[PDB]
């Protein structure tokens, strides 16, 4: 009834506190299965934790957690691929409400499952089960096309980046809560009990959606799920309809969110395995300082987008972010002690206010009537980006170890350069 | 941050070694407790490990019912007694602290060296 924010919120902390403690549990299991009695990390990285030799086990076993993490999370990101694009452009037809409750229910179901699987101590593939079980109804991902559906379908055309970083500042928030509400949960008594979290909070956002959020497609229609409109419905908003100048700028955009959060999603989690390093070698309450200002970063740019719409454009002021991520991922790359590695997290203080104002310049190329499918076609490539950053991140970061750490920091900065090319681009060359 | 192990030495095959181990630096009562060996010639060969009360206890088939894990966390010395000693045996042994979780640091220690012959 006040918003849809509550809804990301509560989905993000589900979300945020789900994927340690699942990858937690198939380092418990998959190390129990062949007798690994060690810690559950990767293997350590200089200040005399080891003796330079490496554990063919330990190895092995971290290589089948990465495995069985990549093949539910691709389970998932198929179903979810073919369940958004139905359910999106649906929901612009028929409300955003069902389309809220929906995925809430599927994220609840799975926190219950993989309940049931870590009580039961149940083979590792049952995970799978629950993945597919949420990821049919519509995922994570869904909540996020129909939260940012909504906010597109509740403001003006000038309003939309600033209520649109306003959300994505309160999913922010919730990955905080999540990292530091979960850090220090799961460090203590963790892995079960913090677990009970993410289904209260998938069982909260469900009750929230189905009773006390109010309904924002003004003029409902009768349509039908599952009729094939909903597939054309994304191709016939990229593709054939909008000719006027404005079919390009959709590939652009689209291409520069891609770029721009394969980058974010990639450099946090290189966050804490450098910061645990060998010339850093940070405690646990160093990195639990780090984990908090990499997410206050979020906030500080809900600040200053808010700020800089006083004098400037809406594009310009993502220019400045993506300066502010340049200057902050150059920084931590060269960063081989803490005042130059929080310097960094301070610099990036704008660094999240790119991905707002493109969403929010995509959101303003479609017709108030296809919010829901250019949403559900952002989350798609929002989980391949996912998908993508993990595997290119975590396959640089092993190699360009003993010549040069942070070089993943660096190629992220590199390639924020293309993002930061093709707005300034599309914007200079429509105002010519 | 240090832990310190002395137990270690020339033993003869059936000994029955006491390893310690003195945390310094950290509570010692909410982290874990393992114990590694670096044999000569080969890679860690993890040996146990114990939850910060002592209700999981873990071995590997190599040390199963002849290595006793123990920690006291009054004392603050992670203990390992060592039963049926083989020429095999002879190692490195270390004492690693970790928190059981993906986002905390490993305190591996100095590593006695056990001799057995």
């Amino acid at each position: 009834a006040p918003s849809v924010e509550p809804l990301l919120f509560l989905a993000t902390l589900a979300l945020g506190l789900q994927v340690p403690l699942a990858t937690q549990y198939l380092w418990d299991r998959l190390g129990a299965e062949r007798g690994y009695v060690g810690p559950n990390a990767s293997s350590p990285h200089g200040c005399g934790n080891g003796s330079g030799a490496v554990d063919p086990l330990r190895e092995e076993v971290e290589a089948l957690v990465a495995h069985w993490n990549l093949c539910i999370n691709l389970g998932g990101f198929f179903v979810g691929l073919f369940s958004v694009t139905l359910f999106g452009p649906w929901s612009d037809s028929v409300g955003r409400r069902p389309v809220l409750v929906l995925p809430a229910v599927g994220m609840a179901v799975q926190a219950a499952v993989y309940l049931l699987v870590m009580y039961l101590r149940l083979h590792v593939a049952y995970l799978l089960l629950g993945r597919i079980i949420s990821g049919l109804l519509g995922d994570y991902n869904l909540i996020l096309a129909g939260c940012f559906a909504s906010v597109a379908d509740s403001s003006n055309q000038r309003t939309r980046t600033f209520r649109v970083a306003i959300l994505e500042a309160c999913l922010g928030v919730a990955g905080m809560v999540a990292s530091v509400g979960g850090g220090q949960w799961r460090k203590a008594e963790g892995y079960i009990n913090p677990f009970w979290l993410v289904l209260a909070a998938s069982l909260a956002a469900a009750l929230y959606a189905a009773l006390c959020l109010q309904e924002t497609v003004k003029q409902r229609r009768a349509a039908k799920l599952l009729t094939l409109q909903h597939y054309k419905a994304v191709y016939k908003l990229y593709t054939a309809p909008e000719d006027l100048s404005s079919r390009r700028k959709l590939a652009l955009y689209s291409l520069a969110f891609f770029l721009l959060v394969t980058v974010h999603f990639g450099t946090k989690d290189l966050y804490v395995l450098y910061e645990l390093g060998s010339p850093l070698c940070w405690a646990s309450d160093l990195i639990g300082y780090g984990s908090a200002a990499s997410y206050l970063a979020y906030l500080s740019s809900l600040g200053g987008l808010r700020l800089l719409q006083l004098c400037l454009e809406d594009t310009w002021v993502a220019e400045i972010g993506l300066i502010s991520n340049i200057a902050g991922l150059v920084v931590i790359s060269l960063a081989t002690t803490t005042p130059l590695m929080f310097t960094g997290y301070g610099i990036m203080f704008l660094s999240m206010a790119a991905t707002p104002v493109i969403r929010a310049k995509l959101s303003k190329l479609v017709s108030e009537t296809e919010q829901g499918a250019l949403f559900a076609s952002v989350a798609c490539v929002e989980g391949l980006c996912s998908l993508v950053a993990t595997g290119v991140f975590n396959s640089l970061y092993p190699s360009t170890l003993h010549f040069m750490r942070g070089f993943p920091f660096l190629f992220g900065a590199i390639l924020l350069l293309i993002p930061a090319a093709i707005m300034g681009w599309i914007e200079i060359q429509d105002s010519n | 941050v240090q832990l310190v192990e002395s137990g270690g030495g020339l033993v003869q095959p059936g000994g029955s070694l006491r390893l310690s181990c003195a945390a310094s630096g950290f509570t010692f009562s909410r982290y874990w407790m393992y114990w590694v060996r670096q044999a000569p010639g080969k890679g860690p060969e993890w040996l146990s490990h114990m939850n910060p009360s002592g209700s999981d206890i873990k071995y590997t088939d190599s040390v199963k019912g002849r290595f006793t894990i123990s920690r006291d966390n009054a004392k603050n010395t992670l203990y390992l007694q060592m039963n049926s000693l083989k020429p095999d045996d002879t190692a490195v042994y270390y004492c690693v602290a970790d928190r059981r979780a993906l986002g905390s640091p490993e305190y591996w220690g100095q590593g006695t060296q056990v001799t057995v012959s």
